[PDB]
């Protein structure tokens, strides 16, 4: 055999916290690789969800019990360097609907910012599920 | 009017794995004037900073290599050194010039040690003896306390060395106080989770 | 058909050590006729910043070439070597008297956690155990030992 969606991840460079306790935007947090889907699967057939459930954004949380959070967006690039926007928690950027690369597709997790307070240094995780429709 | 100074190190501690070739740390001149960056290692020269002295133009960043060449360190415990990074600016009326010496912990960690500090942070035990709050640290890591409270009052913190103790001076009003709270600083420089415990006899 | 997969994505955030310092000159100083300067003359104001909350008053040390514990020493730029001492002191959240280390010792107070964000210290004239003052200079290193 049956079709199997795969989802791997490669972590990018460590993120430096600024003196205001926030982080820069557009930092490569890391790279998701989605594979194992049918030919002709479009970006709107792909939905990354997490527990926070914020439409369009993934939320990372600190591992220290202090609930420090930051958000990120998920954006791939096609061959001519236009944005590929998959659904994140049900939602999408308008205009970034695109057929996925054959076999597998990389998506960049790009930093937005702190969500509710100064950030503390440490480890941050987010448990992501991907649903791919029309398989 | 007022003059301004500032040195930034890319991290607030350096975890150095025993026997590693070296590590790099970013140094930034956050000022609108060039400085000389002068870097030195102090005990609590096996470690070598390169370059020991170099010029850094306004708003620029460069990196230092910290490298171990020799030295003999316990393998049952962490060792502590200080990396100091000094920004030297250019050269009755009172004229003073300042220079910031920004100092961070260089923690020497044997690969022989299992785990990390935040996994043993909860194991601190606490005691009042001779009017002083005494912490015991049974782990092989420096317990770098970043927040400490006793009977609801804030105590200036200090590291607890590995397999050892530290005594803290207490402000009056903590007669029959029993409840200690603490956070350590994790390896990335952040305030970790809150632990809470009663003092023992 | 909807097919699913999952992964726990991760990131490391790092806190750099930033130390800043502002010096604000106080009024110019008046000799009084006997060759004295007045006491408690606010020579200048230091604002120490950038540090992480929890940084304490004993993690901060102002040193100068004289190395006189607890006092900073200003010397004339002439040839004649006239000197005076100052102290570095501030206030906590209870308006109690606090000092950082100066050449390795505190003048006044218990160790305290410094104020959040930034902390003011005032450089205050002591006297001149010599006597007869006639540009006076100092070169001061502010060492901050981060937690």
């Amino acid at each position: 055999e049956p079709a199997r969606i795969t989802l791997t991840y490669k972590e990018g460079a460590p993120i430096t916290i600024m003196d205001n306790g926030n982080i820069d935007t557009e930092l490569l947090v890391g790279t998701l690789t989605l594979g194992g889907y049918k030919t002709g699967t479009t970006s709107t057939s792909v939905n990354f969800t997490d527990a926070a459930g914020d439409p369009m954004y993934l939320t990372f949380t600190s591992q220290d019990g202090n609930n420090h959070q930051f958000t990120t967006k998920v954006i791939g690039k096609d061959s001519r360097d236009f944005d590929i926007s998959p659904k994140v928690n049900g939602e999408n950027l308008v205009g970034d609907d695109v057929v996925l690369a054959t076999g597998s597709q990389d998506f960049f997790v790009r930093s937005i910012g702190s969500k509710g307070g100064k950030l503390a240094a440490g480890k941050y995780t987010d448990a992501v599920t991907v649903t791919v429709s029309n398989q | 009017a007022s003059k301004e100074y500032g040195v930034t190190i890319g991290e607030s501690r350096i975890i150095y794995p025993l026997d590693a070739a070296g590590v790099m740390v970013s140094v930034k001149n956050t000022q609108d004037y060039p400085v000389l960056i002068q870097s030195r290692i102090y005990d609590e020269d096996p470690f070598v900073v390169t370059p020991p002295l170099f010029r850094l133009d306004a708003k620029q960043q460069n990196s230092l290599r910290i490298a171990q060449a020799g030295g003999v360190f316990p393998r049952d415990k962490e060792s502590l050194k200080w990396l100091c990074v000094k920004g030297i600016p250019p050269k009755v009326g009172v004229f003073v010039q300042f220079a910031i010496n920004n100092c961070i912990k260089l923690l020497v960690r044997p690969n022989e040690l299992k785990g990390t500090p935040i996994q043993f942070a909860e194991n601190l035990s606490w005691k009042v003896d001779g009017g002083k709050l005494i912490a015991e640290n049974p782990s092989p890591f420096y317990m770098n306390i970043g927040e400490l409270t006793f009977g609801g009052k804030s105590i200036p913190s200090h590291y607890i060395p590995p397999k050892s103790t530290w005594a803290f001076d207490l402000p009056k009003g903590l007669a029959g106080a029993r409840n200690v709270s603490w956070r350590i600083i994790n390896d990335q420089g952040g305030l970790d989770r809150l632990y809470s415990k009663n003092v023992t006899l």
